[PDB]
């Protein structure tokens, strides 16, 4: 079958660009599949420094000042309360310099990005309130991990729901 | 109301168009036995109802599709359509 | 994959065209699950379900490798004729053994310098190699005498 | 499609039932689409639509499908293996000692009331 | 199985009444256990018996295929909810210790309903009552149809 | 360079000494009974910390 | 090759706490093991049923004396009616006086019942002490054990009975002889015995216990539309358990239908199991052979009993599917293997894992325990193998090679030895100390091994696969224990065929046998 497949696939026209497969390809400074370097590559702070070959406007320096204070915030999980402004602001920043870009984050972004996360939160928790009673309770982590068996949709995998299946202790501990 | 409506599944006077052998089999592959038969025929019925529902946005998104005001075919578009209006995903099919 | 062509593509699909479907499903028999022997001590049998010598016509990447009258049958498709399977060891350790049971000198010690080696026999492992040879051997036994009342009772005791 | 067979070649899987090729296909076809469509958005997007504000027209370089791509692929696509995230959050559960107790030759069940009692359910 | 029993009289005036719809066309322009095989094509069956819609498996049989998946998908998804629920391993649920179950075996399967589809349970009696009235709607639509061309023929 | 591989005998890998056993019987009236750890906490008990 | 050596010499040299001296010691990963032997119920004594973080053998004793005697020839049962009582009466004594008094009532009025119809005021007599001084007082035992009691009795008889009592010092034969040489005599001649045993040593004992050529019985599972995806056979040879691929598991009952439940409702020797969502990908069974488990693919594990057929227990801590679950050799805790490149190792008792282990790129194919219950061997997809300690949670050692996958694993029962098979098709016996296969064993054509599996004492395994063959290796060939036994690679005493049927696992009898288990007939 596999001469014969091959001769079938000389049969069409294209056995010229079969013929011509045969480098590797990614003609560039190179593409990485490695997972350690993306990895780490992944984790370092970046750093948005420029060049200057004629002119390269922005009148703005970069700086990584900006990265090592985002990376300092006290975010949440830690505080028992969604973040106000102003820390959103600095771990923001942090992360434009950090991808490659440049200028302040003008103070309407952190605003829709509230608004945005509030609505998140009262969509979960809507949620969990329609498992646990049909129609005085009180609500515990597992219906938590039920609404999250159902609706998965809601929150992006990574990170949490792995966390999440490692904080389901049992009672004497 | 709720008790009527386990008081009316037991008798023949409503008996789900859902076979009860098939229903058995599919309770059983998704893990559920019980010696009581209300239950079965009322998953049967659920589930009746929402194939209803797309039923009936096939047959609505068929009548628009001209002369509001060779017999009828549910095809790809009809489906493509009303699959999507639900959370049923893209039917991007094709040829070559 | 029908073909079409214009002025190929090499696609088609012409099944379709249904009315009315009015067919039912026929159920096959359960998973039961079907016996055999194989293998008794090394020896293929094939007689029951199992295969002739037919892969030396299978694919050679595939499946490699071979290496392999009366009420006195104790086996003839095993062929312990040749007295190299044993060891250089078995021999020997066979030697001990039926040398301390065929002792019958005393009637204060003797027994107690074979019934260790009887209780031996007893529970000891990897023996189904050795066991026809032992057959063989009490049989003779057996066949070679009939007045000791010793070797009769120790060939009991040794079957049990 | 021959050449998909050609393609199950690589991975020593001659075995298919050839549903499998009209399936893979169908899927790349609808995969790409999405792709390039929200690509194609993208490239709007830098060609500053709303209820008429300029016109739209198509380049569509890499950059705007590596963005399309990359969306998908936020909730998508099994990611490279991420195992640091894995070693921390294990050494976290990977630190409370064992109960260090005897049953004494049985089964130790959850306590009732956490275990299931597999009646038949009933109302 | 009266539910069958009704769904057959559907499909049976739908045969009468589209056939007749047709040949009217004509003359005007003419100026246990079980496995899985079986149980899906019983669950086809019963599928393209739902379908006084279209035509009783008038359609191509790709959507056939689609449909049947779809329907067992929603199946599963309904028991997946319910026995999710039953494990629980939560205080809301679970036996309490003094016979104190916050949610008794009902509310349960009302909320399992609940979560996946349906809202309430009297949409079903609705739903019912809905289908029986469109028998007769359709019915006497096509009825009157009929009695109209009677008289038009002429 | 320093593991401990070492086996030792269970019951289970030999014969003649295979125990007894009374937790999964059989009472003439009741049906069957268990062996199932014990904890201390109830049913619509206080649940957890405060909310801080 | 040599580079691997430089870089990690290298690495030594800057691990400031690996001088020059000791990196050449680590680089003693080349010696293996010494020939080791199997902990035989002759010397050491069984262990408890624990935890791995670090009495009643009169009990087990005089269980063996009621067990040899009543499984003997129906000729000697005359005559060691009369040996149960007064060893019993004088155990129960000792254990009385040696500190454990509740101990003493138990067993006494569990084996109160052991010869009721001989003595009738004895177990009045008995019945009326609980306490030590409550004996001290007591006079009857006094008298008793000054006088000796009479034993009528045949020489070989007793001669053979002794002998029995000289292999199993391992739960009590000691403190018998020793009580019998004490009071009766119907340890002088029981040292000269010791002694006899010991020329039985000499020549006498089999020493080397060599090769030996399994027998088969094969079970082929016809009319499945290949809707199967894993088998399992039991530990006493009763039952065979099969986890199809639309969640269901269907107990078979070999030799008859007394697959019936205990109770009074419930009323042919095939029992169906419901209570999953997916798949069903492994299962596994209790050694105390009354419970039962499964893995799937909807991350649940489940438990079952077996005198109901009926779940009891759920389990949920797995993020995606789980290949195979396996208990521990003792009982109490149990293992899991998933796609989501992590494994969960459990108990019984507590519903969430204990520990989580996280050292593979890609999925963990299978989970095996080491004999000692201490250890657990995964192997993955990346063609790499590991080892963890439970309590640690961290990987003492991991193998690579074998270009390919892996399916399945064992372990030889004496711990130097686990078996590697995987889709490459070249079985690979690895030394957990060398971390290098000390063999590889090369057969079996071009296709997956599914299951293998060693003997009852680690003179003979067996790989079984997807060529549609089992075959037979020997594995003493080159190891440090050479057992040649003399008149495509060698270590390959057989290979047995069977009629194009992918087979699926083995399992060894306590006897010569094997037992197999395919699929497809013909």
């Amino acid at each position: 079958y596999e001469r014969l497949k091959r001769d079938i696939l000389a049969l069409p026209v294209r056995e010229r660009r079969r013929i011509k497969a045969i480098t590797r390809e990614s003609g560039k400074k190179g593409m990485v599949n490695s997972v350690i370097t993306q990895t780490r590559q992944a984790l370092i702070p970046k750093v948005p420094v420029v060049t200057r070959p004629t002119n390269v406007p922005g009148n703005s320096v970069q700086w990584a000042q900006d990265v090592i204070h985002g990376f300092q915030a006290l975010l949440a999980s830690e505080i028992y309360e969604l973040p106000e402004m102003d820390n959103l602001r600095t771990r923001m920043t942090g992360i434009s310099r950090e991808h490659g870009l440049i200028g302040p984050v003008d103070d309407s972004v952190i605003e829709i990005m509230l608004i945005g996360l509030e609505q998140h939160l009262k969509g979960i928790v809507e949620a969990a309130i329609d498992i646990v009673k049909y129609r005085r309770h009180t609500l515990t982590i597992e219906d938590m991990y039920d609404t999250l068996e159902q609706y998965p949709y809601l929150v992006e995998p990574g990170g949490t729901l792995l966390r999440l299946q490692s904080v389901m202790l049992h009672d004497e501990d | 109301t709720l008790e009527e409506i386990l008081e009316m599944m037991e008798d023949e006077e409503f008996t789900p168009i859902i076979p009860d052998a098939v229903t058995d089999y599919y309770l059983a592959k998704n893990g559920f036995e019980t010696s009581d038969i209300k239950i079965k025929r009322i998953l049967a019925l659920a589930t009746q109802k929402f194939i209803s529902d797309i039923a009936q946005d096939a047959y609505e998104y068929s009548r628009i599709r001209s002369s509001s005001s060779n017999k009828v075919v549910l095809t790809m578009d009809d489906l493509r359509s009303a699959l999507g209006e639900y959370g049923i995903n893209v039917k991007r099919p094709n040829f070559y | 994959f029908k073909e079409a062509l214009v002025g190929y593509v090499d696609d088609d699909e012409v099944d379709f065209e249904k009315l009315i479907n009015e067919p039912l499903p026929k159920v096959p028999r359960f998973s039961t699950f079907t016996a055999h022997w194989l293998a008794i001590e090394g020896v293929q049998p094939a007689i029951p379900q199992n295969p002739s010598p037919n892969d030396i016509k299978n694919i050679l990447p595939i499946n490699r490798g071979s290496m392999e009258i009366s009420n006195q049958k104790q086996g003839l498709e095993v062929k312990p004729l040749v007295k190299h399977v044993l060891s250089r060891e078995l021999q020997l350790y066979f030697d001990k053994i039926v040398e301390v049971l065929l002792n019958q000198e005393e009637t204060k010690e003797a027994e107690l310098l074979r019934n260790s080696a009887l209780q031996s026999v007893r529970a000891d492992p990897g023996l189904h190699q050795l066991v026809p040879y032992f057959i063989q051997f009490i049989s003779e036994t057996i066949t070679k005498n009939l007045k000791n009342i010793s070797l009769l009772s120790t060939m009991l005791e040794l079957i049990y | 499609v021959r050449l998909l067979h050609l393609i199950f070649a690589t991975q020593n899987i001659y075995s298919y039932q050839d549903h499998v090729p009209l399936q893979l296909m169908d899927f790349a076809y609808r995969y790409t689409t999405g792709t390039l469509q929200d690509a194609t958005i993208y490239s709007d997007h830098a060609h500053a639509s709303n209820a008429g504000n300029a016109g739209t027209n198509a380049q569509l370089t890499t950059e705007d499908i590596r963005l399309a791509i990359a969306a998908r692929t936020n909730y998508q696509f099994k990611p490279v293996p991420p195992k640091e995230l894995l070693l921390e959050l294990a050494a976290e559960r990977n630190k409370k000692p064992l109960p260090a107790v005897i049953p004494t030759w049985g089964i130790r069940l959850p306590p009732e009331k956490y275990c299931l009692t597999g009646k038949d359910w009933v109302l | 199985g009266m539910n069958k029993k009704f769904n057959e009289i559907i499909h049976l005036m739908q045969q009468i009444r589209r056939i007749c719809f047709k040949i009217s066309l004509i003359r005007q322009m003419q100026t246990d256990k079980l496995d899985s095989d079986v149980s899906y094509n019983s669950l086809k069956r019963s599928i393209s018996k739902i379908l006084m819609a279209n035509g009783f498996e008038s359609t191509a049989p790709f959507c056939s295929d689609v449909i049947t998946q779809i329907a067992e998908n929603y199946f599963g998804n309904l028991v997946k909810t319910l026995k999710n629920h039953i494990e629980s391993k939560s205080i809301n649920k679970v036996m309490g210790d003094a016979k104190f179950q916050k949610v008794s075996n009902k509310d349960i399967l009302l909320l399992s309903l609940l979560e996946n589809g349906v809202e309430s349970p009297d949409a079903l009696y609705e739903y019912y009552n809905e289908n029986i009235v469109k028998q007769i709607s359709k019915l006497e639509g096509l009825k009157s149809r009929l009695s109209s061309f009677l008289a038009e023929l002429l | 360079n320093l593991d401990l591989s070492v086996p030792l005998n269970p019951h289970r890998a030999t014969a003649n000494l295979k125990p007894e056993v009374k937790y999964p019987y059989y009472d003439p009236e009741t049906d069957t009974v268990v062996h199932e750890h014990r904890p201390d906490a109830r049913g619509n008990m206080v649940n957890a910390d405060t909310v801080d | 090759a040599a580079d691997l050596n430089r870089i990690v010499l290298e690495y030594l040299n800057k691990k400031g706490y690996h001088k020059t001296e000791s990196m050449l010691r680590m680089e003693s990963s080349h010696i293996p093991a010494p020939p080791t032997n199997i902990p035989t119920p002759q010397t050491t004594n069984i262990s408890r049923p624990t935890a791995p973080g670090r009495p009643a053998t009169i009990k087990r004793g005089y269980s063996i004396l009621k067990s040899w005697c009543e499984s003997s020839l129906d000729f000697y049962r005359p005559e060691l009616e009369k040996f149960l009582y007064p060893v019993f009466v004088h155990c129960y004594l000792d254990l009385i006086a040696r500190g454990y008094p509740s101990h003493a009532r138990e067993f006494y009025d569990k084996f109160s019942k052991d010869h009721s119809v001989l003595h009738e005021y004895e177990i009045s007599k008995l019945g009326g002490i609980s306490l030590k001084e409550h004996l001290q007082e007591n006079d009857v035992a006094k008298i008793f054990r000054s006088h000796k009691f009479k034993v009528l009795i045949g020489r070989t008889t007793f001669n053979l009975l002794l002998y029995f009592l000289n292999e199993n010092d391992a739960v009590g034969g000691g403190v018998v002889l020793r009580l019998i040489n004490q009071y009766i005599e119907p340890a002088q001649d029981l040292r000269n015995d010791i002694a006899m045993i010991q020329d039985s040593r000499a020549k006498i004992k089999l020493s080397a216990a060599q090769a030996s050529l399994p027998s088969v019985c094969m079970y082929t599972f016809h009319n499945t539309n290949n809707d199967l995806t894993c088998l399992k056979f039991n530990d006493d040879s009763t039952m065979v358990a099969s986890g199809f691929q639309d969640s269901f598991i269907k107990l078979w009952s070999i030799d008859g239908s007394p697959l019936r439940s205990l109770l009074k409702n419930d009323p042919k020797g095939s029992r169906r199991l419901v209570g999953h969502s997916g798949a069903v990908y492994g299962v596994d069974f209790s050694p105390d052979n009354r419970y039962l488990i499964s893995c799937s693919e909807d991350k649940t594990v489940r438990l079952w009993s077996l005198d109901t057929y009926t779940c009891l227990v759920s389990y949920k801590g797995h993020s995606s599917s789980v290949w195979d679950v396996k208990f521990s050799p003792m009982g109490h805790y149990f293992a899991t293997a998933s796609h989501d490149q992590t494994a969960r190792l459990w108990s019984c008792d507590h519903i969430y894992p204990l520990r989580i282990f996280a050292g593979h790129l890609n999925d963990v194919d299978c989970v095996e325990f080491h004999p000692n219950s201490t250890y657990l061997f995964t192997g993955s997809s990346d063609k790499t193998a590991r080892m963890w300690d439970i309590a640690r949670g961290e990987c003492v050692r991991v193998f690579m090679g074998h270009s390919g996958a892996i399916n399945c694993l064992a372990v030889s029962p004496d711990g130097r030895w686990l078996a590697s098979a995987g889709e490459d098709s070249v079985v690979c016996l690895w030394d957990i100390s060398t971390g290098r296969r000390i063999k590889a064993m090369r057969g079996h054509g071009r296709s997956s091994i599914y299951s293998l599996a060693f003997s009852r004492e680690g003179t003979v395994l067996v790989s079984t696969g997807a060529d549609n063959s089992v075959r037979v290796w020997d594995v003493k060939k080159n190891t440090n224990s050479p057992s040649a036994q003399p008149e495509a690679t060698n270590d390959h005493m057989s290979v047995y065929f069977t009629k194009k049927t992918p087979v699926y696992t083995v399992h060894f009898t306590r006897r010569n046998l094997c037992l197999a288990g395919g699929v497809f007939g013909g």
